[PDB]
């Protein structure tokens, strides 16, 4: 241990620290631009003009610091030899879509914070085909605008029209009714509402909800996702329209149906989180449900309505199945998704039991609503009213022994050909061990049910069975259906377009195979980068968003040509881009991927950021970055930049930083996260350890002595980890935002992975941080603990409850608060504090 | 152009808006010495030019960092086909080192947005371009 | 600068550091005694006996770790020669006066964080002399017991009766009747309820608390004193009993009144903090008025019942005055205080404006109050029935250009002779700028009142004319009377004895003087010490628990001894002892008291405690603790080791601690409090800095480049204002608990001193020091701050909104979180980590 | 469309491409004191034209003096400096010659100078390595 060769990081200034930290983000602002995304594809239809498509999408033109709504325009034939790049052409008259210094309503704030959005404007739109209908969240109201439906093609911007309410309150949620575009419905103060464009005339869906007072005391509500659902199951809506339009036959009414999923959360805890106004000294009161403690108590609903030639709202009705969901459905805890098959004859819905490892698809069938009055003779009529033939079919359920990942790959096919045997395409993790596409066909034959009189279900009592489920997709490698991807389905071609990991884990590659035959798999994207892809509904060419670990994000668009007898092997020709690689940070070194073998033989891959100006000989002291827990991926052949400029600052004053994803990581499959159950925390920082072990084997650069671990989330919980049960390897460790205890953490993550804490009651205390204080250093100088306030996520009690057992075990500790910042640190100066912090604790005590 | 037959003074039609014209009677040109832009032809055509500027064009592209420019972004409006080279003035960095005259890539603009088309050759403060010079 | 004349503190661990302060606090159990008080004496009378008294009190043996009821006995002659101390003997039979693990109810652990109260157990008891009864709170219910009325003295311990209850929740506030023993009264649930011993049955007196939520939702009170009265304004009852009992002669029933508040506090904002249990993760409201804000609306009220000899309450009856509280009495913002005369004729009350720079005392006849009855023809007829004559009379009104002290000094005679004036004993700071007693005779004489038909009264509406108003003291001294100091007034004798600094601010003692002929000022307590003393009812003889800056605290029993004739000369001599002056520990050096002038001529006192073992020559690095506000006084002569403790412990690592008595203190006057009005900050942290720099040039062994400053509650918005406006003298702040705005203080302290943030914004902004962030250093490792999570006093937003500014100035700090901890560290775990923080923060940065 | 020339620079590293630009001057003859105007810009007639009809409707003119002898690194920071300056007050310490479009107003460092003088030392430096690149005797 020679300390002549051990590197000694240059001692800054605070104020240097904060010229270097200013330094790296003078030429972050070109790196990040929130590219292109969301995209819709427009036909002409001309045969003599010069654009074959308008690609519509979000993006921020130079102009402003804003994100809005924009298009480009696609042209019939490019040019040989020349990159063609679109010009991001305005749809909006350049108007203010965002309050004053940033600021949003409670329930936008709140979205945005599960949605991730640090962008500020117009971060979610609706879109509607035929129609051409624009409908977004604009300031604090409701906007639309149209682009070549009955009306044309523009070239100047045109100002969104402004919908007014009656309502007070702010409006989430706009969907636009695909049956007819003159309609539309949103949530107002946990209600569902519904609109017309044309006319102006609003009108109230459903009255489980009263606005007396805070959520203690009216706890219905209907149509909206609940925090466990939107932060666990991501899912940002609790009604979905349905696609179709009915015609009761009265006179000439036509009805409009609307999925959505009403929730009692009255027996659910309540939190008391700091407000963003901290003048103010109020809470907001959280219907936070614990581990073991009672979820909201959910069921579906229908809310029906009929309209005039006219369009207005005669009629309404809310509906309700004829037994309750608890009953007809019992040990269906979460709704994760829902929706209806397109043609509109069944509204589909994934369950999912309590431990989580219980999931199946169900088709309700709008005849099976009767519906609803408080007098219970009324309801044995239309009891007795209901077709004796209409029944609940659950198509598909996956059981496993791990957890349920919630995949939203359901795709239904139309049914017309002999009118029973649902066939779908249905993404399964549970049955291989690896998300992988199926086509399913499930036989749809009626029992008969005396709908009046309540039945108790039994255990397979409306399971249907399986005609045939045919794998389109196997290996060890995934389909991916988290995080909002999805699959696009040609039926004219029978070809399902995907994204996966069929390269490599590191790699999102889009991919195409039949549905019918399932022959080889083919790649559309180029390999050696990472790609979000979106196609055309007419399937002639999509986009991707690709990047790779050098290489920042770049929008190409591209375009599936050749042979129409062979759909599957038409060539992705490039044909124009979007947005082109901005050119690097100025001393951005990128990480150098690699990977290693743990001594159980499972491959585990890792990132690793060079010190800058590198001497061989010097041992350099080492920053462990990590987060190591579920639905993430750190390592991967994509651009880090963006999210991880931090790590090439410690890198560019000659920190080693070390990311490994340990087991228990997304993408890998079912078996590699399902390490990590129900003894969380206790295998990803060996994974971690072994990971800086091999990397010291292998570069001479680590020194051991000098190690810090670090992490958000999930990351400051593993560095916390890290501190108890590798004090020899972790010199320090800044733990930020971490959870201390899994009791106090809510049903959807948890139980999925430590289960309830009555079962695992080993496993919750060995993995709750705060509970082993005993076991961090007496010694100080070794722990930072940074949390944001406000966080209504990672509650501050973690990191209170944490200071409260370091105290009362007699341990230093330093710490940090950002009073202003819920979970991921949003301001830029707080980010730059953070960041300065960082690099005084390490300059310092590492 | 000041070519063969001496000093033909460019016309100018408005100063505001930066448009010039010229009549120029022989074949072959001389450089306008404001900046060193020169177009060669074979017959006496009329043609106009634009000195068109990228503010408006460089705010539909959003990595306009991500290219220098080089020069006036000039626009020509004569008949299709009759011009034979266009010599744009580029910012000379032969005479340093680490700039490849593989990589440079030209801006043709459109109504469908930025063209980069490959340029034929480049000189020691100039472009030179093929027949189609739209 | 001398490169090795500069003393360097040792090193040590953060163990070692445990080490030294659990060291500390190893004879904490002897010299933080919680020495006796709170002192009742007993005749008893019996002619044959040996004791001449019985002397109650409260105390703690540490034969049980709570403070219980003991008493001692006071002998008819000691011997000389002898050191006689007496036995503490137990009053009750060893139980158990407090929960497991320290734990409190709701509202009584407020409480005890308003009085201070760190110690278990019987922290407060009611004596009913006559009788003997002894009204008293233990864990979960009320007790009581005689000793010696028609029953007997006892010898062995008695067991505690105990008073169950049909209500639910918690019994506050015991008060026993004075004009009949068997009944007593108390808070529950916000309001006032009247039981009796002897029968056991309990009765509701108020009915404008309802219970039905939170206090959002449900805001009367009454006989409660709300926050900011008990906060700032040191009372904790609101209401009164009358010390005698009326016959109203229909057939034979005793009324009974009392005098109580009601508040409504519907209009004050209200403030969540969180609660104890973190767990829970819920928040209390708490009606804090802001300063600005408005206050609670306050009125005065008569509860009265009768009862029949066996001893039932009959009949009951709210009663309110003629006209409306406000109407009656405008600009009467705060009811300081309140009571009856001894004879029972009027309730007097302590009026006082938003401002308090205007009190005045008022007298409140019962017949001023009316029966209570929505219907507004009784309300007429019974102001009708109210006498012409009678109406409340105005008898004293301080106005002051500074401000009001609120002086619990108000004795008031018989008015057997005349009648028609009255004739009382007050305290009065604002003559002459410093509290003297007067005797002040005023004649209420009659202006004749219409009392059904309303009016505004003016500046001088109720005023009485004073007939004279005699000072008894006079001098550059005051009289204690805030801080529950009280005078003792023997009206045989005509004496009335007080404390006061009379011979210096340093020692508090026992004088007494005539209020006939105001002559000569005797003290009876030794010079040399302070002194906290109580009287006899019979005035024969007095305790004082007194001690100096070096020796611990003694608490000795003295007895006034002389002829008959001249009582002012009676010469006091030692009788017994009770408890003595502890092992002074070697490890214990006392500080030095010294004291000096300011440019401006004023002296101010100060103490040091200097470096153990020090050797002349070296410079010392010095840790100024501080306080500075208003109410306290850390310089006097009186033993520190108990509450500071720790100041010995730096002086005992080698750190010079001064301690400064700043311009703006308690017990030097008006004019001296008044230093700092309306800009605090301004003036407190020169007097700092130039009494540091007394200090440096009077010893010699203080390092100017390393000066520390650190206090709590007021001390920490210092230490922050010295780090503002002074970095180059105080090299670190370590600033718990701070003040950081103002503007979010309660009212009855911040406006007092700085007015009202509309009419001094200059003074409110100038004296926030987060509002001066950018002032702040911009190296680190200066400053630390220090906060307990629960703070109810000085709340958490002060340190959240630093720490805010800090991030928006990017700018360093340190930080250090209680969570279980309110204003003061009261557990000992969190007090042994806190300071061993504080000596790893000094060891290491200063 | 419209036709031009525009240089990519190589995304991977910044190369600091070096360009022909010539830095200006600009007189007043006839108010009560002189001001010059630097104009540290690219070598485009556009340019020109857009500093030469803004400073017509200020009425400065220029006047030919002797360009750089070498091409210099775009984006780099370069001090002013010259014989009269501290006692003649330059505006800036440091000048960008980063290019902007003719539309907007171009980046200057005004230099109050006060009498004309016969000839005055000017001076531009390189803040990487402080090698000479120009000079210029009014
Ligand atoms: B953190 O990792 O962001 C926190 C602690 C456990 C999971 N979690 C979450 O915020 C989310 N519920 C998941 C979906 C990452
Ligand atoms: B602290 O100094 O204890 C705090 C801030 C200002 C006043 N204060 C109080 O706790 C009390 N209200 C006074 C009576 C000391």
């Amino acid at each position: 241990d020679d300390p002549a060769a051990r590197f000694q990081v240059q001692k800054h200034s605070w104020d240097g620290l904060r010229s270097i930290i200013h330094g790296s983000r003078k030429y972050s602002g070109l790196i990040v631009n929130k590219a292109p995304h969301d995209f819709q594809f427009v036909q002409k239809t001309d045969e003599s003009g010069p654009h074959s498509h308008r690609l519509y999408y979000l993006g921020m033109p130079y102009g402003s610091r804003e994100n809005s709504l924009l298009y480009s325009e696609i042209p019939k034939k490019v040019r040989k030899e020349a990159l063609l790049l679109l010009s991001w052409k305005q749809m909006l008259d350049h108007f203010q879509a965002t309050p004053h210094h940033g600021v949003y309503s409670r329930e936008e704030e709140l979205l945005r914070e599960r949605k991730r959005l640090g962008v500020f404007g117009i971060t979610s739109y609706d879109f509607h085909s035929e129609s051409g209908l624009f409908l977004f969240q604009a300031s604090n109201s409701l906007f639309h605008c149209r682009d070549g439906g009955k009306n044309g093609f523009m070239v100047s911007p045109m100002k969104p029209l402004e919908i007014k309410t009656q309502c007070s309150g702010p409006r989430m949620d706009p969907k636009i009714c695909p049956a007819d575009p003159a309609f539309f419905s949103f949530i107002n103060n946990s209600d569902l509402w519904v609109a017309n464009i044309e006319t102006g005339e609003e009108r109230r869906l459903t009255f489980c909800h009263q606005g007396l007072s805070n959520v203690l005391d009216d706890p219905k509500s209907a149509g909206v996702a609940t925090f466990v659902i939107q932060e666990e199951f991501d899912r940002f809506t609790g009604y979905w329209w349905c696609p179709t339009a009915s015609w009761e036959g009265s006179e000439g009414l036509k009805t409009l149906r609307i999925l959505y999923e009403e929730v009692d959360e009255s027996e659910v805890e309540v939190i008391h989180v700091p407000s963003p106004a901290l003048e103010e000294r109020k809470t907001d009161s959280y219907r936070y449900p614990r581990t073991g403690s009672k979820n909201p108590k959910i069921a579906l609903k229908l809310a029906e309505f009929q309209t005039d030639s006219q369009g207005k709202i005669v009629s309404t009705q809310e509906k309700e199945l004829v037994q309750p969901f608890s009953s007809l459905f019992p040990k269906v805890e979460y709704i994760a998704r829902a929706g209806w098959t397109r043609d509109g004859k069944y509204a589909w819905a994934m369950f999912l039991d309590r431990p989580q490892q219980w999931l199946q698809l169900v088709l309700l069938p709008p005849a099976l609503f009767i519906p609803s009055t408080e007098n219970e003779e009324q309801r044995l009529a239309s009891a007795r009213a209901v077709p004796r033939n209409v029944q609940p079919y659950v198509v598909y359920e996956e059981v496993t022994n791990v957890w349920i990942n919630v995949h939203d790959i359901f795709y239904p096919f139309p049914q017309s050909e002999g009118e029973d045997e649902l066939c779908f395409l249905r993404a399964n993790e549970c049955k291989t061990g690896f998300c992988h596409l199926y086509k399913v066909t499930a036989v749809l034959k009626s029992q008969g049910y005396d709908w009046s009189e309540p039945f108790s279900p039994g255990e397979d009592e409306f399971k249907c069975p399986i005609k045939e489920e045919i794998a389109l997709t196997s290996g060890e490698w995934e389909v991916l259906a988290r995080h909002g991807s999805k699959i696009w389905v040609n039926e004219e071609t029978k070809l399902v377009y995907f994204q996966g990991t069929k390269d490599t884990p590191l790699e999102h590659h889009l991919y195409v195979v039949s549905y019918e035959a399932a022959g080889e798999i083919v790649r559309l994207t180029t390999p050696g980068f990472s790609h979000s892809c979106s196609m055309s509904q007419n399937f002639d060419m999509f986009v991707s968003h690709y990047s790779s670990v050098s290489t920042p994000p770049c929008v190409h668009v591209y375009k599936l040509s050749g042979p129409d007898d062979d759909p599957l092997h038409k060539q992705p020709r490039f044909w124009a881009s979007m947005m082109e690689a901005a050119s690097c940070p100025p001393d951005y070194v990128p990480p150098e991927i690699f990977h290693f073998h743990t001594r159980s033989d499972v491959r585990l891959y890792g990132m690793i950021y060079k010190p800058h100006a590198l001497q061989p000989g010097k041992k350099h002291p080492t920053v462990l970055f990590v987060y190591g827990g579920p639905q993430v991926q750190l390592v991967n052949n994509s651009f880090k930049g963006i999210k991880y400029l931090r790590l090439n600052t410690l890198a560019s004053l000659g920190y080693a930083v070390v990311v490994i994803d340990g087991r228990g990581s997304c993408q890998r499959g079912l078996r590699f996260e399902g390490a990590l159950k129900n003894q969380m925390g206790q295998v990803e920082i060996e994974d971690q350890v072994e990971g800086l072990q091999f990397v010291a084997e292998k570069y001479g650069f680590i020194d051991l002595s000098r190690v810090a671990i670090h992490g958000w989330s999930y990351g400051g919980f593993l560095s916390l980890m890290g501190l108890i049960h590798k004090p020899q390897v972790f010199k320090v460790a800044i733990a930020g935002a971490p959870v201390t205890v899994w009791m106090a953490y809510d049903t959807g993550y948890t139980e999925r992975y430590m289960d309830v804490p009555e079962n695992n009651q080993h496993g919750y205390e060995a993995g709750s941080v705060a509970l082993h204080v005993e076991k961090l250093p007496n010694e100080p100088n070794r722990l930072l603990i940074l949390h944001g306030f406000l966080d209504e996520n990672v509650h501050f009690f973690h990191t209170n409850f944490l200071v409260s057992q370091l105290i009362r075990a007699g341990k230093p500790y330093q710490l940090q608060i950002y009073p202003n910042e819920r979970h991921s640190i949003r301001c830029p100066e707080s980010g730059e504090h953070y960041e300065v912090t960082l690099l005084h604790f390490l300059q310092e005590y590492l | 152009f000041w070519g063969p037959t001496g000093p033909v003074a460019t016309e100018v039609v408005d100063k505001e808006k930066n448009l010039y014209r010229v009549h120029f009677p022989v074949a072959g040109s001389y450089r306008w010495p404001n900046t060193g832009l020169c177009f060669v032809m074979r017959e006496a055509v009329t043609v106009e030019i634009e000195f068109c500027v990228w503010d408006q064009f460089l705010g539909e592209i959003n990595p306009q960092h991500s290219w220098m420019v080089a020069g006036p972004l000039l626009d020509i409006k004569a008949e299709p086909g009759a011009v034979e080279a266009v010599h744009l003035p580029h910012f000379v960095a032969l005479q340093g080192g680490h700039v490849d005259t593989s990589l440079f890539q030209m801006a043709h603009f459109k109504e469908e947005g930025m063209l980069l088309e490959k340029p034929a050759r480049v000189e020691l403060h100039h472009i030179v371009l093929e027949n189609p010079s739209f």
